């Protein structure tokens, strides 16, 4: 058998550090989105790094260093973007919580209230892989660890673009960028460009027990959010290649 | 090249982007500690067989680090398994049977530590890591736990719920993350053989081999994880590493001279 | 006047160790019963240490360490066996909580959720008194300090035998060994075979403030934890010798 | 007796087995910091003094840390008294009061290191406490905060619901524990007498005393807490503690030296 | 604009450290009326030191300490305080909070429980401003920039006395002591005499952003505190400055 | 006076009392570390700017530490002014601010932390601070984040939710609370001018100053963080601060040894 699901129940949901990048004009209708989600799931809010790690990625790739070092760094800057939309959400009974809290304490956390806020990004750090100067379990990589590892009901991406395309729509290329509604991990794999999810998501999704599809979805779009967690096709779903029981 | 054209592509694309992740490879290259050894003292291979094993080690290191600066990270063991064994039972995830192993490596260390706290040597890890800078330059030892942290966000292995990253890849990363000179594993065995020791009677030793050379003999997963040696392959500083006999007198002392006993695992 | 109590509603159940070590055949039914008793009570539940400690005793001892060395080492073990328990459960909203977090905010985690998971090792640590080798205040000391300065209304200790005997029903005595339904902590104290509970219990028993008696029963024997719940006699009744106010 | 016997007794019985018992008190016996000493400083006879009792003190501390290695503890003293007072009154048991006492020694240690930072010595406890070992060995001292760690887990004692385990235990235990070779208590008496000298005008002075003897006079709850007075009968390290007048000049210092100020109190 | 406000439903108390020194005979009136208002308030209750501070504050001066170091060593008895109050709460469902709980994790602990119980010293600690050897940012001033940082519907200021008057009325000019029902922060700034509240507290008032009246009340005469939390007069209002938006 | 008169005072009176407050002033003044220096790396003026400007400064600290002891803070730059950025768009309050800016300075320690580990110097105020006398004792440095630690606490400014407490002053605190014999601002200008010298051409360059005299010249809030000045002028232990470039090499090297260069600012 497979293992067992800590947290059937459980939505979880990845918020972009480049969707909060774009201030209040972004952040202020996802926090009244969030507001109305509240009641109808119970949430894990997990926040991403955007444009302040690749600064300090700029600066630490200057000064040298690891990509064990670089990693702590980023996380730092996701770990920020978690305690900013946390405050957006106190007066709702949200709060930030920290990893070790996340691992061991998030059902009576949960119990406490409707959703927490923690930093997507896993807690690799200094023992993060060599290989690349750049650190590959990011944000989507450890969203999708920890949602795997609780068995829960889903994982969504929100982004600040529609979903995946076959180009970079904000790149040189964009002209040629087709958008897909749908695609498997192995085949993303198996591409070479960009994309909006860390690459790494697609090997952890390879040995995943439980999630069978993610949904990447835009949150500058009103709505998308909501729609993607009652399973509406809005975005790109991601086919993990998970099988069912 | 420049910090200029690199400063650019990280602020204009994904850190997916295949131009970037070139940029990013030609920055330069600090080592952290470059002049420290790590040694992994096993649980199930030394430690779990008690004074027998460990005194004569806690001696040696106590002797090796008046010339050699150390970082001495403990493996988990018999109480680990009986632990996976419980939880696997159970149907609990790789990510859950991670944090209960790392427990046991902590006890390991603990004892260690104890043995040692008498020569002014720490156990770290616990309270920081920048415990490790001061600790390494005035007493020129530590001893830590050798679990990854990765606890519940371990990534699970392609078939069961053992956590495929344990203390010997803990102990590997740690090397490999402070530009080390040298890794050596301390363990119940002379070093690599053909087959297992323990269970084959004419198995022949191997004195050096290459990760490559060690899958071409269904050797992927033998005296070390074997996602040790797919990271091996990967790293930047540790390209190589060491396996001996801690249950022999001097062995560890010896590797640390330079001799070559034991196995040493290339990454190419 | 006796001091006042401060959690009067709380529950307390201990878990030996050995019951954990059974694994899942004694486990899922062990944890389907706590289930149960949720909605019925509010639990702290602490776990003891079991087999592990018996090993990591018998490496420490080898490598001569003294008795406030061996104390947190088996401690460790109860806290890996409440790790265990309370994963299981986490589907239920429990989460296991830290000595801490016990002895300061125990109010505000029962007030958040119905139950907690906890060690049953007091936090004696380097500071265990001397004379014996083998640590004295192990998980059923603990789990009665905690339950009476507490003052709760209740400790069940629950065993892998169906209560107190006059020899070890599994050891060489056995054929010797007769059923005890009740007997007192100073009787007790007096014999000088084996038991199944701590020798420093009964000494801890004897300055007690509130707890008038503890039931040691069979958690193998599914509905014994919850008919010890409600003060049914289904195991040993140990009376303590606080009398009433 | 062997590794073995031990190992399968271990396995096989309770741990309140007396055959299990017996086997365990076999057993190796490592002292942790054989070359340390205790000394605990006293909260009401010291530190509350201010620094007419205090500066005197930590002159000697610095100086005699040159040839001792030192783990100082503090007592708590009148803000614990006072807490005691309030919450004993409220009815909250014994536990409660305990970590509110703890508070109290903390304050004390922390001035106390303050005082002896720039001579290089840390408060520990804090943050770990294999700060312990690496302090020990770079710098000979370190200071501790005295309270043992019980706090809502304290056994009372047979009446009321004062802490019975307070900083004298605490200092006690934590010798007892590291296997030290010697534990002073610094106090604001020469020793101990045939009666409190603050209330008792003609008292006689009593240089050396087993525990037996201070019980069959009436002294089991004078200078020292008595809980101290069982323990010590049943430690297997520390068999004698000296109680020495803090505020005499260099009588620290002289009971370092071996020279017997004070007063000795033996466990047989 | 001002900033926002993050709990504005939440109300602040904060009970002075010489009501405490008054022992059972003060307190169990105090935590009687406590229990009373749970139901009717959401309360972040937080203590003072009172007069175990003096005495630390006459040994650290004595030994030459300097404010920064004074300040943490007053701050642990208002701790001390706190954890004395929250025991006495503890069947109700309240415990004690530490700061950076306080200032991370309120939220989601007030969904948990009804009230949680902090130490009302702010954590300026090695960092307190020199100038004086007394720590100017006491209990008062700590819980009015975080009752005020929270934009929390108000900080009322529990104490010994009936308010404020124009001399101490327990002093050696008591029999010119005139009481004053009504003031201002900025009139009070410009007196000299002592006060019943810090005079830092006068400061951060003149920086507030949302708060724009403190009252201080007798925690000595039951029902003032509740008589207070809604807003009626029965002890000295201090006016703020704070104009409305 | 007497200790006996402050204590009655400190019994009878609010601390309020101006009666008392002047009793208190008459205390004793213990310095806590008397022979070491504070020094601040700025974020944006030397951290932000990358190894150009950090490594240089890195080889003046491990050479300038062998004759100094040295506290070593950092400043947080442009990733703390984006995230000021959007949490004042958002409206936050300038106590959240606080928060975030603190956790960018911490980044900047970790950074220069690991270019110092391997000469011992270690980064500490994560796990403790009393990391600080046995760091200063043993390898003359440690690094440390310079942002205050009042948080949701930080007193606002009179106009704007930017926290006005930032690392110029945290840095400065520390100093004064310690009792430290310097403060060293290390910045990328040569000193203080009569006008901003990025922005103004025909600034004049100022060697000395006092407060008063740069309120009266409009430069209260120039080359430092205004409330700096204040404080300053409250100080009990450091009466003056130096500020140097640090892109010019051995600058920092030249202030430690007593040379005049920047600018020396005065309270009075
Ligand atoms: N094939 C692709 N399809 C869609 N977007 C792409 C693709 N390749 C690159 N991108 C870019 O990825 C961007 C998202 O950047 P990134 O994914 O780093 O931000 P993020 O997910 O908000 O950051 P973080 O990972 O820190 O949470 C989009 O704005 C888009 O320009
Ligand atoms: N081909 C081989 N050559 C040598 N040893 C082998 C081989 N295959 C298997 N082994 C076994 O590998 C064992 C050592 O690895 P192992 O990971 O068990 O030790 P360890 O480091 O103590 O583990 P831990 O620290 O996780 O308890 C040896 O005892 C040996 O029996
Ligand atoms: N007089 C006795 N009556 C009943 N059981 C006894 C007696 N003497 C010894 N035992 C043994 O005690 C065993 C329980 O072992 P132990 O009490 O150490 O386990 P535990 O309570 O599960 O462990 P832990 O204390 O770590 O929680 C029973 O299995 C039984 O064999
Ligand atoms: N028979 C005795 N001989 C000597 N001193 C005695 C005797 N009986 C009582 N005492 C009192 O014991 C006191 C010292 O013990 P005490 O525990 O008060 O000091 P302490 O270690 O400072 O306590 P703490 O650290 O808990 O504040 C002396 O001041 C003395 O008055
Ligand atoms: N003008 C005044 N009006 C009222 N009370 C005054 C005045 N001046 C001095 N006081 C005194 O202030 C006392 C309160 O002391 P203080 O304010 O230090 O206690 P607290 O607020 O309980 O302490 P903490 O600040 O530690 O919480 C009153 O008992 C009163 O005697
Ligand atoms: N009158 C003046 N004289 C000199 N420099 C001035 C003056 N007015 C403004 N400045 C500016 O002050 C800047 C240095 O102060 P700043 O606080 O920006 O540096 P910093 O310490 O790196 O800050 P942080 O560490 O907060 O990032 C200089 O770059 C200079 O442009
Ligand atoms: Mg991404
Ligand atoms: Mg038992
Ligand atoms: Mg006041
Ligand atoms: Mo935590
Ligand atoms: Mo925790
Ligand atoms: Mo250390
Ligand atoms: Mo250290
Ligand atoms: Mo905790
Ligand atoms: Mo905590
Ligand atoms: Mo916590
Ligand atoms: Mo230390
Ligand atoms: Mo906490
Ligand atoms: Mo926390
Ligand atoms: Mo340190
Ligand atoms: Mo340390």
């Amino acid at each position: 058998k497979r293992p067992i699901r800590l947290l059937p129940w459980l939505q979880v949901v990845k918020i972009g550090g480049r969707v909060m990048d774009r201030g209040a004009d972004a952040i202020l209708p996802l926090v009244e989105e969030l507001r109305k989600l509240l009641p109808e799931h119970r949430l894990l809010i997990l926040t991403g790094a955007g444009v302040r790690a690749r600064h300090v990625f700029s600066v630490g790739l200057d000064l040298g260093l690891p990509v064990g070092s670089l990693a702590p760094l980023a996380a730092s800057e996701a770990g920020q973007n978690g305690h900013i939309l946390a405050a957006m959400l106190a007066s709702e009974g949200v709060s930030y919580v920290e990893h070790p809290t996340v691992a061991d304490q998030l059902a009576i956390h949960l119990s406490a209230t409707r959703a927490v806020v923690g930093s997507a990004f896993p807690p690799y750090h200094h023992h993060e892989f060599p290989g690349s100067r750049i650190p590959p379990h990011r944000a989507d990589t450890g969203a999708f660890l920890l949602a795997d590892a609780f068995g829960a009901a889903g994982l969504t991406i929100v982004e600040n673009v529609d979903g995946i395309y076959t180009a970079d729509p904000n790149g040189p290329d964009r002209g040629q960028a087709r958008f897909l509604p749908e695609t498997s991990a192995t085949d993303l794999a198996k591409s070479e460009g960009p994309l909006p999810v860390d690459r790494a998501l697609l090997d952890v999704m390879a040995t995943a027990r439980h999630i069978e599809r993610v949904q990447v979805v835009n949150g500058l779009v009103p709505g998308r959010l909501t729609a993607a967690l009652r399973g509406e096709h809005v975005g790109t779903l991601i086919r993990t290649g998970v099988r069912p029981a | 090249n420049s910090t200029a054209e690199l400063e650019e592509l990280l602020m204009q694309r994904s850190l997916t982007d295949p131009q970037l992740q070139a940029a990013a490879a030609a920055a330069a290259d600090f080592r952290i500690l470059p002049d420290a050894t790590v040694i992994k003292i096993g649980g199930q291979s030394v430690i779990d067989r008690g004074r027998a094993a460990v005194y004569p080690l806690v001696d040696e290191i106590v002797a090796a680090r008046k010339n050699h600066k150390l970082l001495i990270g403990t493996g988990a063991g018999t109480r680990a398994r009986h632990l996976y064994s419980i939880a696997a039972g159970l149907g609990l995830p790789a990510g859950v049977l991670a944090q209960l192993g790392s427990s046991v490596a902590d006890q390991n260390a603990a004892m260690l530590g104890q043995l040692l706290a008498k020569h002014g040597i720490p156990v770290v890890g616990g309270a920081g890591l920048s415990a490790v800078p001061l600790s390494l330059a005035e007493v020129n030892a530590v001893v830590f736990s050798g679990m990854p942290p990765y606890k519940l966000w371990m990534r699970p292995a392609a078939e069961g719920v053992i956590p495929p990253y344990r203390t010997d890849a803990g102990c590997f990363l740690l090397a490999e993350q402070f530009g080390c000179k040298q890794m050596i594993f301390v363990k119940d065995e002379d070093g690599l053989y053909t087959a297992n020791p323990k269970t084959s009677k004419d198995a022949t030793f191997i004195p050096r081999i290459s990760v490559d050379e060690m899958k071409a003999k269904g050797l992927h997963d033998s005296i070390l994880e074997f996602p040790v040696l797919d990271l091996l392959q990967s790293a930047q500083h540790v390209r190589e590493v060491q396996v001996v006999n801690g249950l022999v007198p001097g062995n560890l002392t010896r590797a640390l001279a330079g001799e070559h006993v034991g196995t040493i695992i290339t990454a190419s």
